């Protein structure tokens, strides 16, 4: 929530729906990144 | 370097030698003489300018009641019809037979979608229509993100089908009449007659984006004219994809608005800024509102949201008074997300009684809280949308005039008012017209008041175009010199009727698209804009026609007579013409029509031959096998008769007139007899010139080719070799040097272009002009323009014989009004003939007009094209530059210094014509440039909007706003 809350404004109309912006929310990331499914695509975001 | 008596004396034996060199080979005196010699196939009769505005201000009221009428009828049509009707659902059971525009026509498709049928029509070609069209029944426009099918468009088309027995009786009424159409409420569009529409849906690759609610004509007649003020949230919770959204529904929102409607657009970030230059609400025509969408654009999300200083902010905007304004419905919308304050507050003082309407926009997808901006709207009597996505901004910046309709459909029959749109062009290719607009109620149970529930909302609005071909047969130019023409104009300042008007859309800004960003095949909006041109726009400004455009905004009559100058037809002089105006209002509408008349016009030839053989004889003298004794003839495309039309193809016109007069008598049933007639009697003028006078003086030296451009269209250049080089337009009253020749009372020099494609230099030659003057009773006629064009390598003898060919002491020119170049003496400079003479030594001319030799008037032609510029062609404005003679006095001496040289110029006037005779020192003794002053249309962006709109041009507004009944239901968010 730190590091990426708030920070996926990107202007493009597509769906980053794994993203940091609430408590439930991010905790739902992170559990799908010890899942290890498309974790990686959830750090491309953050890169953004 | 010679004396000023030397010059003097130099000059008058070479203006004396061009001007008796035109006086003889053209004939000036003798198509006088024949003119007045006859004085019986003719007689004279005056323009009363009060009498001819009156008829024509008449025709115009009573062609606009027409059209009125029918609107009526079929309002009243729908009205009835809708109320008995029964909304079925079940329609695979009973089809809907409706003919769909844009479907494939072909017969072996077959598609047959459940609850419809399709017609295939039969497609007869029309005139006043230009494609193939079916009168017998209308066809019906969907908009193509709306599915047809849906209940919601089943049962239009079941309602809307009792359109089509009233559609007909309006045009078997009245033939002229153009399309009719009704724009449902539902977005599904129904005219008459029926033809496929422009752009089909897939069957092309370009696909149409038409939706009837967005159009201007249904706009008007919707809704009353009104102040909004768009807010737009900019805090940093809004930065994302929902920014993105916004910059995107104001853009769309605007779209909606018009010329009658004020508009300014504020921003908040816990202070309330102004998005652009402006503070108050202007005008939100073409070009404001292209400003705005230029400054909605470039915005940045930053900062604390605060609703409380954004609402404080557009209130004050709202109480201005001082500025112009529509005072009408008074609407504040605000785009934004999500709201956790409700700002009770701020709306119990500025807006207690709820004068004013909001309207909140929840936009893109997020999780912010909407309930506070619902309960805002609710509270105000606005009207809440969302909007997630690009596809849905189309259709929720476009609904809010269902809110802002509801107290014009309580208003009853007083709301029935025609109304009349803004020129624009035509969807399906027409040409330039106006729509005349009523809207449909929806009543239904009427007799007992049973329901109410959506009964506050129209129905749709129905419209009827006037084209404005058929206005321009109601203003009849032709008794009136080509000097003389009729300017229409709103309560708003726009031209409705104007020479100057063109087709082309009214550009604004220089256009820039970037070729990097536009991928090959998904075909972009093209245009939807009006075409408001005004009148202080059509023509050269002064003083003095503000005067006059003002008095006759407010509805006044009168006249004028005064000095002003008139641009010429091309682009190139300006000439100093005594006008005289005079105006009256069109008494039915909001129109007040004038007509501009120069002194000596005043007067009109009427041809009164009747004989059988003197018709008869005049007749064959427009032959084309005929014009080796002759000259190559021409004829104006006039609409002579209703049957042979205007071809564009001269010999192919001329042989389909002439033909028509020996298949047929000229007295003609269904023909207007003086306007051949004239023609006829002309023709006997220009021939009497060409058997006795021309072809006696066969080969003059220096004369290359011999005109006579009259007044009844017949252009007769004299060799048939000549008439080939000869690229005027044959409309007599289209030529640029037949009207410049009628202001002046002296030979006129024509500059011949420079470079273009044709032959238009040595070939042809430069061309002098006059006008043939006679007196008949003491009364002043000019009906014909005399002419010679000249040989250019002739004239330079005469003009060699201080100045010595290619010499390097100093050189010689001759230049016209204008300050174009016709003679060089150099010869490095008459190769570059007809060119303006700033742009071939410009430090020279830049020193003549700070002489105040010459005089010059930037103006803004609104209608131009431009080749695009990085950041085929866009609409553009481009300045234009004309430069003319300011000064009376005959000869200029003096000297002008670059910087560490002199040149001593000597500027002398031939009397008796434009032409300017300058003497100076070679350029190349003193390298000088300065910059290139050049003449042309010249792309640019001009005037700047935010200084024009802190003194805006005069403007009256409508009468009758409908906005704020007590009994409105204001319960429905
Ligand atoms: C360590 C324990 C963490 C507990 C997190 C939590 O309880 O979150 C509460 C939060 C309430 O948020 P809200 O509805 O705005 O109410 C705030 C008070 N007005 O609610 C949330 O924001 C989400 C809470 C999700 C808790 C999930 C617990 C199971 C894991
Ligand atoms: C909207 O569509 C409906 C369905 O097609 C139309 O209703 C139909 O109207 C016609 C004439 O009004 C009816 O024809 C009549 O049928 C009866 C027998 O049912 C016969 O006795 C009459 O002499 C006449 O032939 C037709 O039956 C009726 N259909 C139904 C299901 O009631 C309606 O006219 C359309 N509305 C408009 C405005 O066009
Ligand atoms: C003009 O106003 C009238 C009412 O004043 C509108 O008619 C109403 O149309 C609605 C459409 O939603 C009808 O409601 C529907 O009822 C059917 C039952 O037949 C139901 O299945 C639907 O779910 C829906 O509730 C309603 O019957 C009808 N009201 C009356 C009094 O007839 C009419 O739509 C307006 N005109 C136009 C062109 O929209
Ligand atoms: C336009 O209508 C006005 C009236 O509204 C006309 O003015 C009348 O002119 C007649 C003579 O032409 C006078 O007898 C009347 O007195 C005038 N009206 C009034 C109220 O004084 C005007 O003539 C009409 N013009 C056109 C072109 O239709
Ligand atoms: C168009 O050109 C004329 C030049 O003949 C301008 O008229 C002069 O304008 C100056 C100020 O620019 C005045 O001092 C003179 O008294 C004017 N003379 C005449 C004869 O009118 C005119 O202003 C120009 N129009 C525009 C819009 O620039
Ligand atoms: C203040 C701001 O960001 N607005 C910009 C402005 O800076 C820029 O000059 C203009 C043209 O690029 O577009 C807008
Ligand atoms: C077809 C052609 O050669 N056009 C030329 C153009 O390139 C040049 O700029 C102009 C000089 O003003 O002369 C002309
Ligand atoms: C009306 C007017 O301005 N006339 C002037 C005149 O006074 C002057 O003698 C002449 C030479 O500069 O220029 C012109
Ligand atoms: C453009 C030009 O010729 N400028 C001259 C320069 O050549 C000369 O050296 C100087 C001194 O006489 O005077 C100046
Ligand atoms: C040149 O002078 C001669 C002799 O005066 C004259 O005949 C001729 O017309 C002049 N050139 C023209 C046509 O300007
Ligand atoms: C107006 O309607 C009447 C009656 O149909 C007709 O005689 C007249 O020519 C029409 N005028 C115009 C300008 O269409
Ligand atoms: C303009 O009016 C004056 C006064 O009536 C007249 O002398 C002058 O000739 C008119 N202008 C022109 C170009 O004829
Ligand atoms: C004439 O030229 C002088 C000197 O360059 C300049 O000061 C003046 O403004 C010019 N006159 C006009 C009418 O511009
Ligand atoms: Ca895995
Ligand atoms: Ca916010």
């Amino acid at each position: 929530m730190q590091l990426f809350g708030g920070r996926y404004d990107f202007e493009d109309t597509e769906v980053r729906r794994s993203n940091f912006d609430n408590f439930p929310q991010a905790l739902i990331s992170v559990f799908q990144v010890l899942t290890g499914e498309d974790w990686n695509s959830v750090m491309y975001n953050g890169i953004m | 370097f010679p004396s000023a008596v030397t010059i003097k004396s130099w000059v008058d034996k070479m203006q004396e030698d061009l001007v008796t060199l035109a006086k003889t080979a053209s004939g000036v005196h003798q198509l006088v003489d024949i003119y007045e010699k006859y004085q019986d196939l003719y007689t004279v009769e005056p323009n009363n300018a009060r009498q001819l505005v009156e008829i024509a201000a008449r025709d115009i009221e009573k062609l606009l009641s027409n059209r009125s009428k029918a609107l009526v009828r079929l309002a009243l049509e729908a009205e009835k019809v809708q109320a008995a009707h029964q909304w079925r659902e079940d329609f695979a059971s009973n089809e809907v037979v409706y003919y769909n525009a844009k479907d494939d026509l072909d017969p072996e498709k077959n598609d047959s979608e459940p609850g419809s049928q399709r017609i295939k029509p039969v497609f007869i070609d029309d005139a006043n229509f230009r494609r193939q069209v079916s009168y017998q029944h209308a066809a019906v426009h969907i908009p193509t993100d709306i599915y047809e099918g849906s209940t919601i468009v089943l049962n239009e088309l079941n309602w809307t089908s009792a359109l089509d027995d009233v559609f007909k009786k309006n045009r078997e009424e009245d033939p002229s009449l153009l399309w009719q159409v009704f724009g449902s409420a539902t977005g599904l569009a129904r005219y008459y007659p029926a033809s496929p529409w422009v752009d089909n849906s897939r069957t092309p690759n370009k696909i149409d984006l038409y939706d009837v609610r967005r159009r201007p004509w249904y706009i008007q007649g919707a809704a009353s004219p009104k102040d909004m003020l768009i807010l737009v949230d900019v805090s940093g919770s809004v930065s994302g994809l929902t920014l993105k959204l916004i910059r995107t529904s104001v853009s769309e929102m605007l779209e909606t608005l018009s010329d009658d409607d004020f508009v300014n657009v504020a921003s908040f970030n816990s202070n309330a800024q102004d998005v652009s230059c402006f503070q108050h609400l202007v005008q939100a025509n073409v070009r404001n509102k292209k400003v705005l969408k230029d400054a909605v654009n470039n915005i940045t999300a930053k900062g604390i949201t605060d609703y409380k200083k954004g609402f404080s902010f557009a209130f004050e905007q709202l109480l201005n008074y001082n500025v112009s304004r529509a005072n009408c419905n008074k609407i504040i919308m605000l785009f934004t997300d999500g709201g956790e304050e409700r700002a009770q507050e701020i709306f119990a003082k500025y807006n207690k009684d709820k004068k004013v309407r909001v309207f909140t926009f929840s936009v893109g997808q997020h999780n912010y809280d909407r309930g506070p901006i619902q309960w805002m709207a609710c509270e105000n009597k606005g009207y809440y949308y969302e909007i997630p996505s690009i596809g849905a901004i189309r259709i929720n910046t476009q609904e809010y005039l269902d809110v802002l309709g509801r107290p014009m459909v309580l208003a009853g029959d007083k709301a029935k008012q025609v109304q009349w749109t803004n020129v624009y062009l035509d969807a399906l290719e027409l040409g330039l017209v106006i729509t005349g607009t009523l809207p449909v109620f929806n009543i239904t149970g009427q007799f007992e008041n049973k329901t109410n529930l959506k009964n506050q909302l129209i129905l749709g609005v129905m419209g009827v175009d006037v084209s404005l071909e058929d206005i321009k047969r109601l203003t009849p130019r032709f008794t009136l010199c080509p000097n003389g023409y009729y300017f229409a104009i709103d309560p708003n300042g726009y031209v409705l009727l104007h020479p100057n008007l063109q087709p082309k859309p009214i550009g604004v800004g220089i256009p820039t698209i970037n070729l990097r960003k536009r991928r090959p095949n998904v075909q972009n909006p093209k245009s939807q804009e009006p075409v408001t041109l005004d009148f202080l726009d059509a023509e050269l400004e002064n003083d003095i026609k503000v005067e006059i455009r003002n008095k006759m905004i407010d509805g006044e009559s009168g006249e004028k007579t005064f000095r002003t100058l008139v641009k010429s037809q091309d682009e190139r002089y300006i000439d100093k013409g005594n006008r005289t105006y005079t105006w009256t209002p069109v008494n039915g509408t909001d129109y007040s029509l004038a007509l501009v008349l120069p002194t000596y016009s005043f007067y009109y030839i009427k041809a009164k031959i009747e004989e059988t053989i003197t018709q008869a004889r005049y007749s064959e003298t427009l032959k084309p096998d005929n014009f080796e004794e002759s000259g190559y003839t021409f004829l104006a495309p006039r609409d002579y008769c209703s049957d042979l039309k205007p071809s564009d193809n001269n010999t192919e016109f001329l042989l389909n007139f002439n033909e028509f007069i020996d298949r047929k008598t000229p007295n003609n049933p269904s023909c207007n007899t003086d306007l051949i007639n004239r023609v006829l009697l002309d023709a006997g003028f220009t021939n009497e010139l060409v058997q006795n006078y021309w072809s006696k003086q066969k080969n003059i030296k220096g004369v290359k080719a011999r005109f006579v451009v009259t007044d009844g269209g017949i252009t007769r250049v004299y060799p048939k070799e000549a008439g080939e080089n000869w690229q005027e337009n044959p409309e007599t009253y289209e030529d640029s040097f037949y009207k410049r020749s009628l202001d002046n009372d002296n030979y006129v020099f024509t500059a011949p272009y420079f470079n273009k494609s044709g032959p238009g230099a040595y070939e042809s030659g430069i061309m002098v002009s006059k006008a043939v003057e006679i007196y008949i009773q003491g009364k002043l006629l000019k009906p014909a323009v005399v002419g010679i064009k000249i040989d250019v390598n002739s004239w330079i003898e005469n003009f060699t014989k201080d100045c010595k060919r290619n010499s390097d002491v100093m050189d010689c020119v001759i230049l016209d009004d204008g300050g174009f170049l016709l003679m060089a003496n150099h010869d490095d400079y008459t190769n570059q003939i007809g060119r303006f003479f700033g742009e071939i030594d410009p430090s020279l001319m830049r020193h003549l007009v700070n002489i105040s030799v010459y005089a010059f008037n930037k103006s803004y032609d609104y209608q131009s094209v431009c080749e695009p510029g990085a950041a085929s062609k866009q609409s553009c404005i481009t300045e234009q530059t004309q430069y003319f003679f300011d000064n009376d006095s005959k000869s200029f001496s003096g000297v002008l210094d670059c910087g560490n040289c002199s040149r001593i110029f000597h500027v002398e006037k031939l009397m008796n014509t434009n032409l300017i005779f300058i003497m100076v020192e070679s350029k190349g003794t003193c390298p000088c440039d300065t910059r290139l002053l050049i003449q042309a249309e010249q792309t640019s962006d001009g005037p700047d909007p935010c200084d024009m709109v802190k003194q805006p041009r005069y403007r009256k507004g409508p009468d009758v706003c409908f906005d704020n009944n007590v009994l409105e239901d204001y319960t429905d968010c």
